């Protein structure tokens, strides 16, 4: 059964950059018609999603976000890479990996890993 | 972003409650594919509905949704312990994939 | 797809209308007027899909 | 004559029928083939009859129909005279399906030339349903 975790520094300086990975264990991604995707949630407020890439080497980033998020995959050992640049104190907030179908939006979530902003 | 959500709702255990989730219907469109989320703290929200009044395996038939002209609504009864958690709404729109709601706590006595 | 899919593709020219039971599909460049075309397509030069 | 290779921009991106005679086989092949403006087979050492070159379909990109099916009464080693063989072939279109018939003479009384007055029927060799247009063909003898 599949299980999403994240990895990644919780403590970032605003000018270095940020990368994190979700080892996703449990399903092929190379399967047609399954994708996954990325959602962060700060502090006090509600989610934003982030981006999403499909089986077939298709990505869809956020409306916003599409110079400072990149993303990538390796199904040999079945995980995803994204990495955020230029982030901010507001940009603080815990980041969870989820698989994405058309029917259903999101079914399984990672625990997620928190992120904030300091020296 | 421009979709909204009662954040509050309060009942009492034992009795039917409900909580809505409002927008604009032109981003969310004539396609709805509404879907309600539940988190209690501690640990990752799961999936309670995903397409109009419909639950995936794992069932929990206390819990019932409709989607209304321009809101999706959430009704739970039989209230227990569990209720005290945030219940988030998300819908498919058109210019963006985005949700963006604040999701719904939920009180009781 | 959630972002839309691309990787279908139609055709929209053709010089006339096929026989029955016909499968085989060339990608050459078409042109819509009297303006021989070579190359990249562009005015009168329509991509056939 | 060998067999016959025939697509219809001979370049291995559209599907092409493979019809190849050379000892044993008759393997007929719905693929995509690489033609070439002159693809010979019989050049070899000028003297000798042998398919030199099998390879004149140079790539493939998808193929769909394969069949096998037996050879015909041939001779061997090349020579001149004494045409005594005859074959007569008809090649049809009927909605993409492509039907040959077929028959085999030998010992025709006649001198060369001097076409054989004599009546002869066809019998159904085969069909191969492909449902393409067909104005491109070619044999090539080895
Ligand atoms: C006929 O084709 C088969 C399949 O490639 C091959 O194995 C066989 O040797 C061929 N017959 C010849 C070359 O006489
Ligand atoms: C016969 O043909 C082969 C292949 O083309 C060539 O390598 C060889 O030199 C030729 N020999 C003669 C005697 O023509």
């Amino acid at each position: 059964q599949i299980t999403l975790k994240e990895s990644g520094p919780t403590l970032v300086k605003p000018t270095q950059t940020l990368t994190l990975t979700c080892n996703f264990s449990g399903f092929s991604l190379n399967t047609y018609g399954v994708g996954v995707g990325w959602i962060r949630q700060p502090p006090g407020k509600a989610l934003e999603w982030l981006a999403l890439i499909y089986w077939d080497g298709d990505e869809r980033y956020g409306p916003f976000f599409k110079n400072k998020v990149t993303i990538a995959k390796d199904t040999s050992k079945n995980q995803v890479v994204l990495t955020m640049t230029n982030m901010d104190p507001v940009d603080t907030a815990t980041y969870y990996c989820a698989r994405h179908l058309i029917p259903t939006i999101f079914d399984y979530w990672g625990q997620g890993t928190l992120v904030t902003v300091s020296s | 972003s421009a979709l909204t959500q009662p954040a509050s709702v309060s009942g009492s255990p034992g009795q039917s409650i409900t909580i809505s989730c409002t927008g604009t219907s032109s981003d969310v469109g004539g396609s709805n594919y509404v879907s309600w989320y539940q988190h209690h703290p501690d640990r990752a929200p799961k999936l309670l509905i995903y397409e109009v009044t419909n639950r995936p395996s794992g069932v929990s038939n206390r819990f019932s949704g409709s989607k209304s002209a321009n809101t999706a609504s959430l009704t739970i009864s039989g209230l227990q312990a569990e209720d005290e958690a945030d219940y988030y709404c998300s819908s498919y729109t058109t210019t963006s994939t985005h949700i963006l709601f604040g999701g719904g706590t939920k009180l009781t006595v | 797809k959630v972002s839309g899919n691309y990787n279908y593709l139609y055709r929209l020219f053709r010089k006339s209308n096929l026989k029955p039971f016909e499968r085989d599909i060339s990608t050459e460049i078409y042109q819509a007027g009297n303006k021989p075309c070579n190359g990249v397509a562009g005015f009168n030069c329509y991509f056939p899909l | 004559i060998r067999g016959w290779i025939f697509g219809t921009t001979l370049d291995s991106k559209t599907q092409s029928l493979l019809i190849v005679n050379n000892a044993t086989n008759v393997v007929i092949k719905v693929c995509e083939f690489q033609f070439c403006n002159d693809p010979f087979l019989d050049h070899k050492n000028n003297k000798s009859w042998m398919e030199s070159e099998f390879r004149v379909y140079s790539s493939a990109n998808n193929c769909t129909f394969e069949y096998v099916s037996q050879p015909f009464l041939m001779d061997l080693e090349g020579k001149q005279g004494n045409f005594k063989n005859l074959r007569e072939f008809v090649f049809k279109n009927i909605d993409g399906y492509f039907k040959i018939y077929s028959k085999h003479t030998p010992i025709l009384v006649r001198e060369p030339e001097d076409l054989p007055q004599g009546f002869s029927a066809l019998e159904p060799l085969v069909d191969l349903p492909i449902g393409i247009n067909i104005t491109r063909f070619q044999t090539l003898l080895a």
